[PDB]
């Protein structure tokens, strides 16, 4: 299950990915690693943006 | 100090942040608003994520018993906190015994650590560390994530940029643990320490605005005076609307000579001359010019980030993130400073030796000393009266934060604001204090008009 | 198999929500129905409240 860092615009609460896991609930403004499923559909509704982390 | 103590329990709170992560758990990361807090938040996030882990982080003003209870209904398995919950000791062992915690934090705690188990303070205060020098918020952050792994020894300029932020270096050097991370990041070549000009704006100011709003130090006649800033670095050969980090080495000499002389001339306390010239931390890892190729113009941003709501965004920045660093300066008030001031010069209160305007949060509590030096140099006050420009503290609600500045012909009435600065908050209950001709105060707000009646009494007897 | 049929057209929903909607998937109403009705009410967010609501207008008890 690949995994990317997003900010999260909006509140939102707990919602399912994919592997049935529960991700959240997040606070407007939160920075997470969450599927890259659900953080691409939240970029998508311009409620998130991605956030590169150089390792 | 006690540096293997406090080396102990860095090393519990880096085991149970790495135990968590190898069970798979979600490491949720509390961290504070300004810079010394972001920094710290990048530094433990990056630190989960370099381990494989997962993070989910939140940048908050400050831990209250609301935010508390939000996290306490996530159910989450660890929480981290960085600089904060060193005074919400107990609160957090109330509400999150359910769960792993471990507290990063270098303010005075309520205890010197935790009774419930799985609960680990990382602080070194207990350990004989001094709070606002020895290590800063993002220095304890750093401390935990190069004992999880010495890669993250790669943080150590943002652990600076936190350090700087935090003031750590007011005195124009870095003390304690502070020096094991600047030689941490001068092994990797990420950092470097130049003895230059420590006023803000080296990269992206002009130099006229650098002058200008100077408070630490203040340079007399020119801090809050863009007018009289231009007109000095004429005389003394300078194009004012060049960046400090254009000129030449030569030039920068050239203008710490003449503007060390300035100060000594116009009567400087010996303290700001002292913290002229001192350590300016610079990472060969940006463009010169870059905001965040120097710690403090790194810091500066970040707070502003901070002040947006935009604290992850900050984070995103810290963590290498060149589009993050693009929205933040598209996104983002000295001008309105002064603009206010003038016309709301109707609000103040004029007494029988001093002026007292409050401004109320119209004006950060960061330029009440510079909106003070502007009353003197924009024809709003009379030169003799000292000026005190008051502001609601940004991190106190119930606080309130003053500055008192007035001119060298006026200080040849008796005048001392230091002393009488002192008085006053030892009779109000605060800090206060300061030099003859400059000096601040932090007293309860619901008590300005005691101040007021207080500093001009105190102020007509000298 | 509704989480990941709504995440494909961009729609999460809370585990609450699947609890009362994944065993009427695709045999008391269809995907497009249930993103129709989310769409109306102008949010990609499907909650126990929107579930809830969903089942009553389409006669699902």
């Amino acid at each position: 299950v690949p995994k990317e860092a997003y900010i999260i615009q909006i509140d939102l609460p707990a919602v399912l990915g994919p592997d049935m896991k529960e991700y959240g609930p997040f606070m407007a403004g939160d920075m997470a690693i969450i599927p890259t499923v659900i953080g691409r559909a939240l970029v998508e509704r311009e409620a998130a943006r991605r956030v590169r982390i150089f390792l | 100090m006690d540096k293997e103590a406090f080396l102990e329990r860095v090393r519990e709170g880096a085991e149970l942040i790495k135990m968590h992560i190898e069970l798979g758990h979600t490491i949720r990361l509390i961290s504070h608003r300004d810079a010394d807090g972001i920094t710290a938040g990048a530094i433990l996030a990056k630190a989960v994520a370099r381990e494989g882990g997962t993070f989910q982080l939140s940048i908050v003003k400050q831990v209250s018993e609301e935010l508390i209870d939000q996290l306490a209904r996530e159910k989450r398995e660890i929480y981290v906190f960085s600089d904060l919950g060193s005074g919400s000791i107990e609160l957090i062992e109330e509400k999150l015994n359910f769960a792993t915690v471990v507290v990063a934090d270098h303010h005075p705690p309520e205890k010197d650590s935790f009774s419930t188990d799985s609960h680990v303070l990382v602080n070194p205060v207990p350990f004989g560390a001094n709070s606002v020098r020895d290590l800063s918020g993002s220095g304890v952050a750093y401390f935990v994530a190069r004992e999880m792994n010495r890669k993250n020894r790669d943080m150590a300029y943002v652990a600076i940029v936190g350090a700087v932020g935090d003031m750590q270096e007011i005195d124009g050097t870095f003390h304690g643990l502070n020096l094991e991370i600047i030689e941490d990041g001068k092994e990797l070549g990420i950092l470097e320490v130049r003895k230059e000009l420590r006023l803000f704006g080296r990269e992206s100011r002009p130099l006229y605005q650098m002058l200008a709003y100077a408070t630490n130090p203040e340079i007399p006649e020119i801090t809050g005076d863009e007018r009289k800033a231009i007109e000095w670095l004429r005389a003394k050969g300078f194009d004012p609307e060049m960046k400090y980090w254009q000129l030449r080495e030569e030039e920068k000499r050239k203008l710490h000579e003449a503007l060390l002389v300035h100060m000594i001339k116009h009567g400087a306390p010996k303290e700001a001359i002292d913290r002229l010239i001192g350590d300016v931390v610079i990472s060969p890892l940006y463009p010169e010019g870059d905001v965040r190729h120097e710690a403090r113009e790194f810091a500066t941003l970040l707070n502003a980030t901070g002040r947006l709501n935009a604290g992850t965004l900050g984070v995103a920045i810290c963590l290498g993130d060149e589009e993050a660093y693009k929205v933040a300066r598209k996104m983002l008030e000295q001008i309105e400073a002064r603009k206010f001031i003038i016309q709301n010069w109707n609000m103040v209160e004029e007494g029988e030796h001093a002026y007292v305007f409050y401004a109320g949060k119209n004006i950060r509590d960061t330029l009440v000393g510079i909106a003070a030096n502007m009353a003197i140099n924009a024809g709003l006050a009379d030169p003799e009266k000292p000026v005190v420009v008051l502001a609601d503290s940004d991190e106190d609600e119930n606080l309130v934060k003053g500055s008192a500045r007035t001119t060298e012909k006026a200080l040849e009435k008796g005048y001392h604001l230091g002393e009488a600065l002192k008085e006053v908050a030892e009779k109000l209950g605060g800090e206060g204090g300061g030099h003859a001709i400059a000096a601040g105060i932090r007293f309860p707000k619901n008590r300005i008009d005691e101040f007021i009646k207080l500093f001009n009494e105190a102020l007509g007897r000298q | 198999m509704l989480v990941e049929d709504l995440l494909k057209n961009n729609y999460l929903i809370t585990p609450s929500a699947y609890y009362l909607l994944s065993d009427h998937y695709k045999k008391a109403f269809t995907l497009a129905e249930l993103i129709k009705f989310a769409k109306n009410r102008g949010t990609f967010v499907v909650d126990s409240n929107l579930a809830r609501e969903f089942l009553a207008e389409k006669g699902i008890i």
